[PDB]
């Protein structure tokens, strides 16, 4: 977790993949507008 | 030197059999034709009238051209190459890199993903214009059982006899039974254009040089034949011939022209970059291996390989919409000229009008007449017994060439379907419901002679027997311009009694004119001679090639009019169209005054601007007193436009705000285009007839009626207005427009990422800092900023002002011109840079390298072994440690420019309204843009991304680095374009109206 | 129309061409200034604005600390010879084929010289024992320039000499010595009991971070060499009173804690790889950075 001195990359990573997905899912959402 | 040795090679005929033979041989009679049965017997005997279809291509193979389409192929280039490196090294270094296996992997996915669907694009456009290949049933016109019919051309079979007349195509090989005055186009044959006449005389041993026999694929220019099929489908000379009938040609559109020039030279610059960066990286210590896909990086990156998938979309789009408009297009290219119009030459007749016309007046006896226009219920509103009107009605009907067709004589006369002139239509509908029957009347006036009529001549004409007792044994009738008809008689028939032409009467003949033409009424002259007999005697030999009796002084009987009123679309058609800057001419072979009051009725002329001849009449003053610029309408009589120098036809035109050109020859009609065409326009001429054949030709772009249009005039044009829809014309130029803003928009943006993907690296030699952007870089800016959503751009709908904007001048608005480099390089693609370099600035001064620092760094922070690389705060760097950095700064670089490509991807959308008028209504482009980004989070968040392409994730902050930077980019052309919107013709726009 | 536009010209020769009016292939003196200026104003002004912004993130890092330091977070292991290519070969018999080793090596150790460490000020006495972190208070511009932990030459034993000009260097059996990356306020913890070396701890547990030479890796290896380490205390690591580092604004003239290794092996003509590491909790390793915590130099003497 926490100690000296670091960066947390793990949900600095997860966080931009939850971007990714909403990008991309609602790019096609977009597409395919029902 | 040719082929005809082999092609006269299968020959064998009967150009020589007599009419007897010929008749014996067929079984058909000569005149009466064959029975409907014997021709449906034949029909299912020999089967349609139709070549068998050729296979032009198979589709895997189609699919495979696509997949190495210009572009394409050099994809594969580099792709060999990254694949070849790799090889390379598994051979140099234990266990190295996955960057080149992977970049291989990427960039051939690329050509495949592009290369299948560029196929399937354009296999979509030659889907949907092929589902017009068998819209138009050639139809072909047979004497079956002694009346005549038209029928699908398919139907025709052996045997039959088929009547060509001047613009028909000839539907089989025929040898020529009969003809007045014949002549055949045989171009697709013997090269030469120069129409052929055929008579029924046998004039050569080889079927080839005889003039008796014309061939199926030529068509009858002008003339008139009856033939018998004597070659069927694929049995005919033409169907023979194995090479391409039907389909392939030749001609190189002017947009694509422009394409073709811009691709020439931004290929160069592109590999001019490659390879002056490839021995640059070299001298710079890069890697062999690095520095070859450093090239070959580069240029990827300075070629658009959207361009052509987007010129195939933008084409499959019009495909699609001009379909839906019922317009045959045989290439789709030419929609884009057809936009680049400035002006519309167009015909009167059969065009603007309906050709549906119907007898309204006669003048005869100095009197006008009335005729019950529509729903007659009765004949006209005269005695039908009157002499005069007996004498013209007499030649209305002989001099009458239409004829009903087959099995109709059932029903009533409106009901029935015809076969000839619209004119004549109406002349024949008109006295077979009031008077007689014409085919009774033409029966006991047996027709020795005739020249028959020609947009030319602007007269037909006939001698026949006269059967009566004050008959002098010979009539000759004729009828036409009717001015031209006037000036060849002596005399004027008055209550029966003929007698001479005073000034009197030929003055009531003129107001007569302007009275009945002013209605917008079309006009007929009717006159008639009645041969005397001394000079004449029973078994006269009257010629007509040396014209055997008189042509002049004749005795005028006289005018009928007829309604013919314009089509519906016409007036809002011509009315859009001069709205979006395009000059409309007309051009007619019909009279000054029924051309102008058209003109006036359809808008051509608009009830307030005043020819010299109005103004002249308004002050009481001679007309050639009146000085001709104060006239901005003309109304210009072809026998003048005779005796027109090219600078005075050029005035008239230069001069002129609405021109209508009146009693003009075919050829004259090319001489206007050909006029319109030497000031530097780009002129549309929309036809009917086969007068309007060679305009049509020389036009920048033909347009037929599909319908009143004639084989010939329908082959000549770019264009076949299937549903004789007029307005079709603002469809299509609004059409046109479009592709060459989506096109223009396309490029703009597509360009602006090349100086970015090449300002680092000239950079890096020029302050010698680390590298902000590097190979791997580049080629996800490009492959993921300049691939969808520059073809989302074609997806993209019209603006607003293009039907409101004039006609782009085809010398300045090039499809790429200096000021859309401006905007690309100088402008928008300056900025987008400057982006970049911000964020990389600011991630290595926050890792701990201010800016100032940076200077000198390159080659030590580029070297392998100084581990002690100090940084501001005085702390001490690996190599590996500082790389990391700097390929993070790679990453964030190119996220800036998938941020900046927003706003320019957003810009490039309009070129003149604002994006707020304009509206996200593209859902490609939005698409676009989310795919874009989720790509942009993804190789930066993605586990393994920076072992396998060195891109490593970002820190929040790092993101809106360029935020900035993107909304300077949408206000500067927000406002760039508001100026232009509120300052026409002024600074901003003559030098940023890309 | 009567408009006069286009180009309708028949002259290639209007590349340059001129007796009417516009030049250069371009368009007149007024416009061909007017463009000109439009150009100077937007570059102008756009250069502007990356001024501007990137003066606004200069004030959002603080010039006493990185805003960042994840990046060069455990530090690297570093000798002074410049390594050719981590390689340190020459002839021992002959002076000229390791006078580059030389000037190098001394070059850095003239900033630790016993003439450089005059002033008292500046330079502060850490006792001639290893001791716990002295701690100069805050990274700010509160207390003034820091004091800079002293280094005497003598420590780095029998790498030091006293010649004239050059130093008189190792030339039978060389002299390799390590030294530790500054990271701005560091710490280094020095191991316990529980994740132990590839060698037995040699004393000082408390106030020294080890550091070991042994040869190729740890496995199956051509082991030739005669290790022997010299530092302060004579302990083989490095004096943790020297950290934590404050940066080139509070500490201009900090020397930090040096440790030689003379390598006097029993096998010349030929060349051995030697793998240096410094142990600890504040100390990792990477098995790309060849560099991070460790140390891979290869030594040939070749005579
Ligand atoms: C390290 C770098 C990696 C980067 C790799 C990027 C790959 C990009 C390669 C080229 C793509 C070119 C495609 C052109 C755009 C076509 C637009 C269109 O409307 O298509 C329908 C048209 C149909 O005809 P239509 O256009 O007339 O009908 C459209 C109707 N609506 C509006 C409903 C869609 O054609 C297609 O069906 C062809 C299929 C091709 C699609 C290509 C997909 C791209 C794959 C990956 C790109 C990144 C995003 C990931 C998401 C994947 C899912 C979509
Ligand atoms: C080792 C090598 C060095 C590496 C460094 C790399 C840096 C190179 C940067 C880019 C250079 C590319 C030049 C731009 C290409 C434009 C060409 C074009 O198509 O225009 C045609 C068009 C022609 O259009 P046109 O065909 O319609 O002709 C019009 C004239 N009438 C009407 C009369 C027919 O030219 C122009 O009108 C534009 C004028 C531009 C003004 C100056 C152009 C050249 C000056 C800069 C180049 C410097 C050379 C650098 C190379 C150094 C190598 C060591
Ligand atoms: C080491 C140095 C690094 C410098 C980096 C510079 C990068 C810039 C790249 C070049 C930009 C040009 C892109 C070409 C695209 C072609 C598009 C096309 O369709 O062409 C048709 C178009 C046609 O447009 P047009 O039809 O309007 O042109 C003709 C019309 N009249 C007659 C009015 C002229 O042609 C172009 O506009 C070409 C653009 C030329 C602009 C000149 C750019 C100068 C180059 C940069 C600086 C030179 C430095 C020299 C000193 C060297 C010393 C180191
Ligand atoms: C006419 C139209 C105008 C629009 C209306 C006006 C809106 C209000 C005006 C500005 C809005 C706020 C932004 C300006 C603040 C500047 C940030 C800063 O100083 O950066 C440095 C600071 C630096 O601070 P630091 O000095 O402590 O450095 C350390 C910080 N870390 C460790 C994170 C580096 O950077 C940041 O930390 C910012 C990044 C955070 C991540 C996400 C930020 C997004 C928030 C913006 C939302 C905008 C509001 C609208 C709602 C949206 C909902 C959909
Ligand atoms: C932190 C900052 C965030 C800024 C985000 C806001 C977006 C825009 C940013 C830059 C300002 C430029 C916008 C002007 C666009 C022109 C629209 C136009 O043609 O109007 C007529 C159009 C068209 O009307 P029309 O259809 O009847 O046709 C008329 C056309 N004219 C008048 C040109 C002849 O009207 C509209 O459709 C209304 C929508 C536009 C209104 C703008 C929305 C927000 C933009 C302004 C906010 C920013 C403040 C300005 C300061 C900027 C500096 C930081
Ligand atoms: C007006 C429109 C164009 C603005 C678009 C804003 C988009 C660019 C912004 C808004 C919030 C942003 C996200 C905010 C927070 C994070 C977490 C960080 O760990 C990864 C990036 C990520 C995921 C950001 C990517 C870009 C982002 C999604
Ligand atoms: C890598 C960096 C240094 C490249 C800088 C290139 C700059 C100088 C280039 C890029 C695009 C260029 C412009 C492109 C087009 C035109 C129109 C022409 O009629 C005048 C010159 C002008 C305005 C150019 C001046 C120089 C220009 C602005
Ligand atoms: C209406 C106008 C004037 C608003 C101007 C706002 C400008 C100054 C803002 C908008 C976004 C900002 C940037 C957003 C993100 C970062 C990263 C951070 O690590 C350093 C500062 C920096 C670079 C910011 C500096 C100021 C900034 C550029
Ligand atoms: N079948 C016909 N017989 C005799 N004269 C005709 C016939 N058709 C047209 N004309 C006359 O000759 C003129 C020339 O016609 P053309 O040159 O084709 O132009 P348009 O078709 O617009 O009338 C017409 O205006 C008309 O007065
Ligand atoms: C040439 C030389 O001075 N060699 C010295 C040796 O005298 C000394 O005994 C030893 C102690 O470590 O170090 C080494
Ligand atoms: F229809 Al036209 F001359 F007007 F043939
Ligand atoms: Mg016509
Ligand atoms: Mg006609
Ligand atoms: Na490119
Ligand atoms: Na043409
Ligand atoms: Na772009
Ligand atoms: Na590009």
């Amino acid at each position: 977790d926490v100690d000296p001195f670091y960066y947390d990359y793990e949900t600095v990573r997860n966080g931009g993949l939850i971007f990714a997905a909403l990008a991309f899912i609602v790019g096609l959402i977009i597409i395919l507008s029902k | 030197r040719d082929m005809d040795e082999l092609k006269k090679e299968v020959s064998m005929d009967d150009h020589k059999l007599s009419l007897d033979e010929l008749h014996r041989k067929y079984g058909t009679d000569l005149s009466r034709g064959l029975t409907p049965a014997r021709a449906a017997e034949i029909l299912a005997r020999d089967g349609p009238n139709a070549l068998t279809p050729p296979p032009t291509t198979p589709e895997w193979v189609k699919f495979c051209r696509q997949l190495f389409g210009g572009f394409s192929m050099l994809l594969w280039i580099g792709a060999i190459l990254c694949f070849l490196a790799y090889g390379i090294q598994a051979a140099t270094e234990e266990e190295p890199q996955n960057d080149n296996l992977y970049l291989g992997v990427v960039l051939s996915a690329v050509v495949i993903i592009t290369g299948c669907f560029s196929y399937y694009q354009e296999a979509k456009s030659s889907k949907i214009m092929e589902s017009f290949k068998n819209m138009v049933p050639q139809q072909a016109l047979v004497i079956r059982n002694g009346e005549k019919m038209s029928i699908n051309a398919e139907e025709v079979v052996v045997g039959d006899l088929v009547e060509v007349k001047g613009g028909d195509r000839i539907p089989a090989d025929l040898r020529i039974i009969s003809a007045n005055g014949c002549k055949v186009d045989n171009s697709s044959l013997t090269g030469e254009s120069e129409p052929q006449t055929r008579s029924p005389d046998f004039t050569n041993e080889n079927p080839l040089e005889t003039r008796n026999i014309a061939f199926f694929s030529t068509n009858c220019v002008e003339g008139t034949a009856r033939g018998i099929v004597v070659y069927t489908g694929d049995r005919t000379v033409m169907g023979r011939i194995a090479t391409l009938a039907s389909g392939l040609e030749g001609g190189q559109t002017p947009i694509a022209a422009e394409i073709e020039h811009f691709i020439h030279i931004i290929t160069g610059v592109a590999v001019f970059l490659g390879v002056s960066f490839f021995i640059l990286s070299l001298i710079l210590e890069y890697t062999w291996l690095e520095a070859v896909i450093f090239l070959i990086g580069i240029i990827v990156a300075n070629v658009p390989e959207g361009l052509l998938a987007t010129v195939t979309v933008c084409l499959t789009l019009t495909a699609k919409r001009m379909a839906r408009k019922n317009c045959l297009v045989k290439n789709l290219e030419a929609v884009e000229t057809l936009g680049s119009t400035s002006t519309i030459c167009s015909d009167k007749t059969g065009t603007l009008t309906q050709n549906r016309m119907t007898v309204a007046h006669m003048w005869f006896d100095n009197q006008i007449h009335e005729a019950d226009t529509t729903e007659n219920q009765s004949g006209v509103s005269f005695d039908k017994t009157s002499a005069t009107w007996l004498a013209l009605s007499r030649i209305a009907g002989l001099c009458n060439r239409a004829v009903f067709q087959a099995n109709q004589e059932n029903l009533p006369i409106l009901k029935r379907a015809v076969a000839g002139d619209a004119s004549e239509s109406a002349l024949l509908k008109c006295i077979e419901l009031c008077c007689g029957s014409v085919k009774e009347m033409r029966e006991r006036y047996t027709k020795i002679v005739e020249i028959p009529f020609n947009s030319t001549n602007k007269y037909q004409l006939s001698i026949h027997k006269n059967p009566n007792t004050a008959e002098p044994r010979h009539l000759l009738v004729m009828k036409g311009a009717p001015e031209r008809i006037l000036d060849r008689c002596s005399s004027i028939l008055i209550h029966g009694k003929e007698q001479p032409l005073d000034e009197e009467l030929k003055d009531a003949f003129q107001n007569a004119y302007l009275e009945l033409g002013g209605l917008g009424e079309r006009v007929l002259g009717f006159c008639h001679l009645f041969l005397p007999d001394e000079q004449f005697p029973e078994g006269f030999q009257f010629d007509t090639d040396d014209v055997n009796f008189p042509l002049d002084n004749l005795c005028f009987v006289g005018l009928i009019s007829m309604i013919d009123p314009p089509r519906a679309a016409v007036p809002d058609a011509v009315g859009k169209c001069r709205s979006a800057g395009i000059k409309v001419i007309m051009v007619t072979g019909d009279h000054p005054i029924t051309a102008k009051a058209i003109a006036k009725g359809v808008g051509i002329i608009s009830e307030g601007n005043e020819t010299v001849e109005d103004i002249a009449a308004r002050l009481n003053i001679p007309v050639s007193q009146v000085n001709p610029r104060d006239a901005k309408a003309c109304v210009v009589h072809g026998s003048d436009l005779k005796d027109m120098t090219s600078e005075q036809l050029d005035d008239i035109l230069k001069y002129h705000t609405e021109i209508v050109f009146a009693r003009t020859s075919p050829q004259q009609k090319l001489i206007i285009v050909e006029g319109c065409q030497r000031q530097g326009a780009i002129v549309a001429v929309t036809g009917d007839g086969v007068n309007d054949s060679p305009a049509l030709k020389k036009a920048d772009i033909g347009v037929a009626m599909g319908i009143a249009g004639s084989d010939v005039s329908k082959q000549a044009a770019d264009m076949i207005l299937l549903d004789d829809n007029f307005a079709s014309i603002v469809t299509g130029v609004e059409e046109g427009r479009l592709i060459f803003d989506n096109l223009k928009k396309s490029i703009a943006y597509t360009l602006t990422s090349n100086i970015p993907e090449i300002t680092p690296f000239l950079i890096f030699i020029i302050a010698n800092i680390p590298l902000p952007l590097g190979t791997v870089t580049i080629l996800c800016i490009d492959l993921g900023t300049d691939m969808v959503p520059a073809i989302s751009l074609a997806y993209e709908q019209a603006e607003s002002d293009i039907m409101k904007r004039q006609p782009r001048n085809p010398k300045t608005d090039k499809l790429v011109n200096e000021r859309l480099i401006s905007m690309a390089y100088g402008q928008i693609g300056m900025i987008q840079a400057l982006g970049g370099f911000f964020t990389y600035f600011v991630i290595l001064a926050e890792n701990g390298f201010l800016p100032i620092h940076l200077l000198g760094l390159r080659v030590n922070w580029d070297d392998r072994w100084i581990n002690d690389v100090e940084d501001s705060y005085g702390q001490q760097w690996t190599y590996e440690q500082r790389k990391i950095v700097e390929f993070t700064c790679h990453t964030a670089f190119f996220v800036s420019i998938v941020v900046v490509q927003w706003a320019d991807l957003v810009i490039c959308k309009t070129r003149r309204n604002s994006v707020f008028q304009q509206g996200m209504k593209n859902k490609i482009l939005i698409f676009g843009l989310f795919e874009e980004t989720a790509l942009a989070a993804f190789l930066s968040y993605c586990p393994g991304m920076g072992v396998a392409l060195r891109m490593y994730p970002l820190k929040p902050t790092w993101w809106f680095c360029a935020f900035p930077y993107s909304l300077l980019i949408f206000v500067y052309d927000e406002v760039r374009k508001l100026i232009i919107r509120r300052r026409p013709g002024g600074w901003v726009e003559k030098e940023t109206y890309y | 129309m009567a408009r006069g536009k286009a180009k309708e010209e028949g002259s290639w020769k209007k590349f340059i061409w001129n007796s009417e009016k516009k030049e250069f292939l371009g368009r007149t003196g007024g416009s061909w200034f007017k463009i000109l200026l439009f150009y100077v104003i937007f570059y102008g002004c756009l250069a502007g604005i990356f001024i501007g912004t990137i003066q606004v993130m200069l004030l959002t890092i603080s010039e006493f600390k990185p805003t960042y330091q994840d990046r060069v977070a455990p530090p690297g292991l570093t000798q002074i010879p410049q390594s050719q290519k981590t390689e340190i070969s020459f002839r021992p018999n002959d002076p000229q084929s390791y006078e580059s080793y030389v000037v190098s090596i001394v070059r850095f150790l003239e900033k630790y010289k016993d003439l450089a460490q005059k002033d008292d000020m500046i330079f502060e006495d850490c006792g001639n024992v290893p001791s716990e972190l002295k701690e100069r208070g805050e990274y700010n511009n509160e207390r003034g320039e820091r004091k800079v932990c002293r280094f005497r030459l003598e420590w780095l034993g029998n790498c030091s000499g006293l010649n004239d000009e050059t130093y008189g260097y190792k030339d039978g059996k060389p002299c390799v010595i390590i030294k530790l990356n500054r990271v701005l306020g560091f710490k280094p913890k020095p191991p316990k009991n529980e994740s132990l070396e590839t060698y037995p701890v040699m004393k000082y547990n408390p106030y020294v971070l080890p550091v070991h030479c042994t040869g190729k890796r740890d496995e199956d290896k051509e082991k030739v060499g005669t290790m022997e380490y010299f530092g302060l205390g004579g302990y083989p690591g490095f004096p943790l009173q020297y950290y934590p580092y404050y940066g080139k604004l509070l500490q201009p003239k900090y020397l930090q804690p040096l440790m030689a290794v003379q390598f006097t092996n029993l096998t010349m003509d030929t060349e051995i790889r030697i793998e240096c590491k410094a142990y600890g909790e504040n100390i990792g390793y990477s098995e790309k950075d060849r560099f991070q915590g460790r140390f891979d130099v290869k030594i040939e003497v070749k005579s």
